[PDB]
Order: structure tokens, then C-alpha cells, then sequence
């Protein structure tokens, strides 16, 4: 699949197609670190397949918490503001990096290239081939275009994350509707 | 052949056809990707025992033919290589993590046995003779 | 016969009209930029993020 | 069929069109390219061809769920977010991929160019050609005129799509209707 | 008529005009292909010479269906999705090809270019000829011409279709008449 | 490459997600016991319909099983080498290194095996003199003395 | 990432990226300068990562102030105007360096290029490329199409300061609901 994230990025310019990834090819390199800087900007908004709720308690007498997963952003389920310092928990505001009590908090994690909805790798793959000719060729009525598809698989993407997370009225009818039973 | 055993820079002399193919264990515990750097194709420098293990994926193949791409000698043995390194690390052991069957082997003992300690696992003689 | 005939079949229309009338569903637009993930709690008067 | 969309795409470009199977001198892989990739975006999206897993239950051994080989997007029934990895079942939300209870889903699969509606195949084929041409001879009238035809012809795939699955009134309604009976 | 059709398509670019169809001219055989897939991808939608309405009952004790008549598009009267896998009859959603029972489906066949309305016949040929001449000799004025022309001879051909189809109040107005009589 | 599930009684389609390259590559399992392929028949290419509707509630297990007799494409005899040839004969080889990690296709070893120091997990109990034990039945003995 | 956002900019240029950290002969120190640059002045506002000196009673013998070195910005929580003078706390309305109080002050810091969120590096990072782009090559459609992707970045960042602080009615409405209890 990277390798046709890649061949598409070179269609866009025009050059030749490959057919073994990670060769020494310099216009490959390049698009797979395009892609790879794209996707990393792009997955850090939190999506269906990237933010889980967890809660860790320092291991230890209260002392760092050594985070896990490939953490893009970093959210707290408590009133208090959390970060990532050489690889452990950090607390923005408090300048802290020791830990009392168990901390609660929804972390976007990283997902491979590989390992990602349709609509989602053909959205960054379109989108990373827009921004290499735009850099290249310069902007002109392909870069629109590029762009205009990439903003037609956007909008897939986003109705798939709709769909899959169910965004209805259950908020305050809750109230409305319990005290009706 | 597919795997090597051996403070800050870790040498990787073991073939390989993808540099994300190749786990790192320390103490056997495996340890992310993020938190190493390939400062070139035999060397690997974490961010602060050595054990290297390579496992090829088996679900899509290496390199794809297209109709209309361009076709060099290096990528059909590249492809087999792709399965000849499978096959390496079938050999040796390290891939296969159980069975789904029934053991036949005829007439041969296995040796070199940790003492379980779950009353599932398999025990060797050295806590039988104990017992009796 | 035909009068109520009609009000028969003006009435099925009517319920028709009230049932499509009474369906609630709010629409998202991906260009606008607001932060749907934050917009969506709200109730108590936050302050969402938007690009319009 | 497929021989057909690649010498569409070739006509859009001008050159002549090939009669034998993929043993043509000219780039034309391009346009097989586009069209693969262009058919998997387009497809990630559900249409009226999807199918639907009403209930896997898991053995406990071994804990994982299989899911079809040429899968594109999957959407659970229940309340909870879905996915692949290694060509099994992935719980995003809970990062596992083990599962005790039965799963109700709903997956998108992947059709091959061959074997999909006429409407559909040619959108594709024209959405194909529009980028061909986009990346190779530039943004000209051309380009526009190939965007209204894929425009024209999606159009005609969800009038199709509409037709096959009946979006009427009948969800809130048949309270009403239960009501008068 | 086809020969005719070829001629108006050869017109249209200038060339010579050819009396004898089915000859080794390299832009004879183009015009003929493209016309088609013009005519193919025109009548997928349902016209008043298309559908038909029919049913076929599995002749076998229940297996496959062989679907006969040179199909187009299927619709399914009853409520399921059909498709058309390896030539027999395919259920799009449940993914099987043997029936039990009869199935009812109205199926929009194909019609060769000898056998069809004279407004229907002009419209596909004159499309034709638009695109042929947009894809060689670019867009430019004579391209919105062809397709003006084109657009008259759709408008006659969607006044036949009504025509010959009488589209009146029908519906619910046999509940308030028959109540009346 | 395998899928195992159970279900209900009464059951006579079973869908299959595995992808093969030949109908005859597909084993059918009903409680651990194979069934003749004149027991069911492919209603589709993802469809299996058995002839006899299951009795009772049972696992269904569907094996794949590359036929590793000869080279699905020879090249020397016709093969034209072109894109799909070389496609399926690399899937053949492919899908034959997945069962053989998979680990349901080997039977037994003709030869000394070496744990080196890991313990043999999860092995059920004996039941034959020549099978081996596990440390379940071990305990029995340590009771009784 | 210092790396990938110096690559970043240097794709900006059309110029081929580097590997090796600080070792390349072209101009790419106008990127590092310019990213800095713009990051100290897109921190320079107070953001959801800022500490704050919640109370420092000074020893009356020296009377001055230690304020923080990678300080950018410093508000006083009361009514006073503070600023810095020599690396200690300055007085702007009295021209004094000496205090006898404590003084509760909000102070916002610096954060390095790799250890900030990504989105606010992103931001950085694109708005350093639009900068150089601009000195260098020009203000042509690549320099807005940059400066584009650079406001949505700032969108993004906005989102997530946003998220992070829970900006709710909760500052007259208070009283209201102590009214009600």
C-alpha cells in the first residue's frame, strides 16, 4: 500500500513508477518522508482509530511515569495539562515530571501506513502528492486539481469517522428522556 | 542466520529487506521503533543483552509487478529473496510461537527444558527424579 | 364518498409531511473547520475553535 | 472491460489506443495505476454493494476474529470503533485484538474492475483519465471537460445507487403507521 | 446507419468520410469503438425500449441462474440487490449465486446501433463526435457546438421517452377516483 | 489462512474469508473431523452449503492447504511471463510460507528437538504411555507421596 | 524533528533535503534562523503550556527578583506591570528593580523545537518556509498555497489550545448556581 502511496506521488510529478520500495531511487526517499510528515501532521486531531482512553499509575513510590504507545497528542481527562519529556509523563503547567496519583487521560496514538482505513491512506496519499508537485512544478491547475481530490477523499474520510462514531442527541435528552421512564 | 544475539550503538550484520523488519529485544523485552535511530545499514543507536530478530511480513508480497513499470534483474531475486529469508526464519526456530495439532515425533526426546511452574506446562526429569 | 376520499388521502399527506418535518439531524461541513469533535459536547457554553 | 477504461484513458491523452492485454510499449501502466487506485478510493466509501458480517463469534483460544481479505472500510453495528491488522479484527478504541462476545459489523469490500456496476466503472474510468491527463498534458479545457463527464457519470452512479436501495420514509413513520392499526 | 454515425464522428474532425464500415482505417475502427461505449454507457439508464420486466425461476432444484439477454444494469423488483458474476445471476449482498425461489427483476438490456429510435441514435453519434473531437483536437469552440447539438438531440430524445411513456397523476389519484365511482 | 467459529445447530452455509488459489486447497472441519468433499458443495466462490443441515452446535474449522505438489505456473511449458503469471506463481509460494508459519501444518519432527531452556506451555494431559506429561499429572504423584 | 522541519523548508525551496544534522554547505541556516525566529514570536502570546510564579516573597537585604531564563512574556496577576532587566524581576510603571511583597505573577516560557506539540511545530515549521520562500524565490501561488497550509496549522494548534483549556460559561454563572443550592 506504501508503495502505491509513493507511485501515485510520482504520477503526480510524472516520473517513473517503482516497484520495489525503499530503493535508492532519490525522488522515493523523498516521498515516503513526505508522506510519513503528512500523515503525522494529520493524525494528531484525534479520529476513531487513534484515540483511546487509558489510565497508568506510576509503577513505582510516587515517582515518573514512562509513556507508552506512539503518542501524537497528548489530552487529559483531568483538569490538568500533560506532555512528553524524554520519553516520560510530563506536567505542562506544573513543570513537573513526578507523579502521586493515577492520571486519566485520552492519548492519540500514531498508526503505520500500512494499517490505516481506505479512505484515510488515499486522503494522505493524495494530499502528500499535492504538496510535492506544489513544491516541484509549482502551483498551477494541477495543483488544484490534486488539491480538489484530496479534498473529495477528506470528505470520505470524515463521513466514515462519523459514521463509525455515532454523533447523536445523547448529551442533556438523557435527563429529558430518563425521568419520562 | 536470521537472528543475532550480543552500550548505545548496536551493530546489525544479519541480511534483511526492510529496516522496519528487524525487533530489537533487551533482557527479551521488545522495544518500539521510536525509540532507536538507523544511523546506517549495520548500525542502530537508541536514544538512551542484544537481541536482533527479523521477521518478514507474509501478507502482501515485497514487490509488486505492474503492467507498464520499469523491470531490472535485481527485482525477481529480490522477491525470492523475500521468501528465502521466510523460510530462514522458519528454520530457525523463532517465528513458530505454538501448535495447533498433535506432536508425532517418532521416538525422539526434547531437550533443554525450563521447569514449568503453571501445572499446563511440560516438565522434564530432573523435577520427576526429585519427586521420586 | 369522493370528499372523504380526499381528506383520507390529504391526511396520509399530512402525516407524511409532519413525520419528515419532525426528523432532527445536523449537517457538518468538512471546509468550514469547526472542531466538530468539541462543538459536539457543548451545553454549557464552551468555547469551540472554528475557521469560518 | 478493463482494456477498455485503459484505452479510454489513452484517448484522453491522444495517443492511439491498444488492443492487446497489458503488452504495450507506451505508459499506460500509469492509467492502470490511477485506475486501481482511483477504484479503491471511490469504493472505501459504503455503496449498494457491501457486505455485512451479522455475527462472528469468537473461539476462546484463540481470540481473533477474521475478516475478509478484500475488506475496505468497516463499520460496527454496536457502538464501537473498528479496524484491520494483520487481516484480523482490531479494536481502535481498546488497542486489542482479542475478542470475547459475538461482533455485528458492517465492511466495505473491494471489487475488481471486471466485476462492478456500468456507472461506476465508467466514473472510474473517466475519474482515471482526468488525472492521467492532469499529471501529463496539464490543467487545459480538456481537463474540465473530463471532470464534468466523471461528474455527469457519478451523477448517474448514485441515481443507481438510490434506485437499488429504497431511501423512503419509514423509520419514525411506522410508529405512526403501527398507531392507525 | 452505424456508417453513418462513423461519417458524422469523421466530419466532425475533417477527415475523409468512409463508404465502406469495417475497413482498416485507424480512425474507422476509433470512431466505432467509441461509439460503443457512448452507447453502452447512455443506455445503462432505464429507457422505454431498455427495461423489461421479467422472472426467472432456477430451473434445477434450487442452484444458479443464468442471466440471458445482453444486460446492462439489473434491478431487483422484490428487495434485494442483484449482480451478474461469471454470467449467472449474483446476490450483491449476500454474496451467493444459488436461489431458491423465483425472483422478479426488471433488467435493462442492451440495444445495437442498427436497432434503435432515430433521436436516441443521433444523440449518441453526435456525443461521440464531441468527444472524439475534444480528445484530438482540444476543446475549443467547435467542441461546445458538438455539444449543443448534442444536448438538442438528448432534449428529442427525452421528449420521445415521454412520449411513449405517459407519465401522468396516477399514483394516488386511483384511491380518491375509484372511491368516487 | 485458517478461521475456526462456532456455530448455531442448524447451520448449512458456511462463508469463507480466506484467500485461496484453488477450490481444493480448502479443508472443511466439523469438531476436529474432516468432511468429505461429497458432504458440501460451493454455492459460490465464498459459500459453502453442506448437504446435511449440522445436528447440534458445533466448531467449524476451514484449513488452507496449498498444494505443494508441483509449480502452479511452469514456465517452460507455455507461460507467457507476464504480470498475473508471476503474481500467482510469488502467491503460491506466499500463501505456503503462511500455513507453514501458521504452525497447523506440521505433524511431527524426525528428530531431537532443543527448547533450549523454554518451557512447553498449555500441553494437554497424556493419554498414551508414549505421549508426554505435563506437570498436572505431576502433582498427583507429589500428593501420593 | 529539528531536521524534518529545516527538510521542510528546504522542500519549500525546490532544493533537495538533508540528512545530517548542521553539516550542509547550501543556505539552509536562513531556515533554522527563521524557525527560531518564528517561534519565539508565535510563543510570545500566552499559550496552554506557560508556567506561572504563583508567589516569590523577596529576601529584603538583595530586594531583587530571579525570573526564569527562557521567560518570553510576564504578566502580573494584579494590577502591576512587570517586565525583565538583567535576568531579574522589573517594574515598568516605577522603574525599580527592588520589592518588599510577594508578587504573584503569570510568566510565559520558551519551549524547544522538539518539544513542543505538533501542530504548533507544524505551524512553526510552515510558517518558516513561507518566510524563506518569500526572501528568496518570491511571492507567487506557491507562497500563499504555504501560507494556507500554514493558517490551517494554526487552526489545528487553535483546536487543541482550545481543547486543553475548557473554555465553558463558568465565571458569572457561578453565582447562579450557588444561588440555586
Amino acid at each position: 500500500r506504501l508503495t502505491d502511496a509513493v507511485n501515485v506521488t510520482l504520477e503526480a510529478l510524472g516520473e517513473s513508477r517503482i516497484v520495489d520500495i525503499n530503493t535508492s531511487n532519490p525522488s522515493a526517499g523523498l516521498a515516503r518522508a513526505a508522506l510519513d510528515r503528512t500523515r503525522r501532521g494529520v493524525l494528531s486531531t484525534g479520529w476513531w482509530f487513534n484515540t483511546i482512553i487509558r489510565e497508568v499509575t506510576p509503577t513505582p513510590n510516587p515517582g515518573q511515569i514512562k509513556v507508552p504507545w506512539n503518542q501524537l497528542s497528548m489530552y487529559g481527562l483531568d483538569g490538568t495539562k500533560y506532555g512528553e519529556r524524554d520519553g516520560v509523563l510530563y506536567n505542562l503547567v506544573d513543570q513537573t515530571k513526578v507523579f502521586s496519583d493515577t492520571v486519566h487521560l485520552k492519548v492519540v496514538i500514531d498508526i503505520d501506513f500500512e494499517d490505516l482505513p481506505e479512505h484515510m491512506a488515499m486522503w494522505v496519499a493524495n494530499a502528500t502528492a499535492a504538496q510535492v508537485y506544489l513544491n516541484d512544478l509549482g502551483a498551477d491547475g494541477n495543483y488544484k486539481s490534486l488539491l480538489g481530490i484530496a479534498a473529495e477523499y477528506e470528505a470520505m474520510n470524515m463521513r466514515e469517522h462519523l459514521r463509525n462514531q455515532r454523533y447523536s442527541t445523547s448529551r442533556t435528552h438523557a435527563a429529558r428522556k430518563i425521568r419520562s421512564g | 542466520y536470521s537472528w543475532s544475539e550480543q552500550t548505545t550503538l548496536i551493530s546489525v550484520d544479519i541480511e534483511y529487506l526492510d529496516k522496519s523488519y528487524i525487533y530489537l529485544y533487551i533482557n527479551n523485552v521488545l522495544i518500539s521503533n521510536s525509540d532507536y535511530s538507523w544511523n546506517s545499514d549495520t548500525l542502530i543507536q537508541l536514544n538512551t543483552t542484544v537481541l536482533l530478530v527479523r521477521r518478514t511480513d507474509k501478507e502482501y508480497l515485497y514487490i509488486m509487478f505492474a503492467e507498464g513499470a520499469a523491470f531490472i534483474r535485481e527485482n525477481l531475486d529480490v522477491q525470492n529473496t523475500q521468501f528465502l529469508h521466510l523460510a530462514q526464519e522458519l528454520v530457525e526456530g523463532r517465528s513458530i510461537d505454538g501448535f495447533y495439532g498433535d506432536l508425532s515425533m517418532n521416538g525422539y526426546r526434547i531437550t533443554h527444558l525450563a521447569d514449568g511452574v503453571d501445572p499446563k506446562d511440560a516438565v522434564n526429569k530432573g523435577q520427576l527424579d526429585s519427586v521420586s | 364518498a369522493g370528499d372523504f376520499a380526499r381528506l383520507s388521502v390529504l391526511s396520509q399527506a399530512l402525516t407524511l409531511y409532519e413525520v419528515e418535518a419532525a426528523r432532527l439531524y445536523n449537517a457538518v461541513s468538512a471546509g468550514a473547520g469547526i472542531d466538530v469533535d468539541a462543538a459536539q459536547a457543548a451545553e454549557t457554553g464552551d468555547y469551540v475553535q472554528t475557521s469560518a
